[PDB]
């Protein structure tokens, strides 16, 4: 990770009042042909940290 | 994808997440927020 | 709509 | 016939009544309430952003 400095700025609050206790992230994912295009296995993961 | 990497497994929420992704191909779409995680509950 | 990765 | 069913919660509120807006004045040791804030002082300009 940087060594420099973070200063986030706040984007929007949008005030639901709901209980939120778990989350999940939502990821994508790329057919090519060089794969069966299959949605098990078969798909190009990217590089993302 | 060298093997298979593709880990995101449920995480419990706790006050204050820091999410710090490195992207240059922007994977990352959304993130859902609730409780049950199916049609039982709201969820964001 | 539901499809799950082996 | 349209019957309005008012409800309070405790889920933040989004739906309320409009707010009026006054006139520009400035050199003027007096009153004003910006945002809930009730102060008395000449309102005068400034360079600083």
């Amino acid at each position: 990770l940087p060594q420099g400095f973070s200063a986030l700025e706040p984007l929007v609050d949008l005030p639901i009042g709901i209980n939120i206790t778990r989350f999940q992230t939502l990821l994508a994912l790329h057919r090519s042909y060089l794969t069966p295009g299959d949605s098990s296995s078969g798909w190009t993961a990217g590089a993302a940290a | 994808h060298v093997t298979k990497r593709f880990d995101n497994p449920v995480l419990p929420f706790n006050d204050g997440v820091y999410f710090a992704s490195t992207e240059k191909s922007n994977i990352i779409r959304g993130w859902i927020f609730g409780t049950t995680l199916d049609s039982k509950t709201q969820s964001l | 709509q539901c499809v799950n990765l082996t | 016939v349209v019957v309005l069913s008012f409800e309070l919660l405790h889920a933040p509120a989004t739906v309320c009544g409009p707010k009026k807006s006054t006139n520009l004045v400035k050199n003027k040791c007096v009153n004003f309430n910006f945002n809930g804030l009730t102060g008395t002082g000449v309102l005068t300009e400034s360079n600083k952003k």
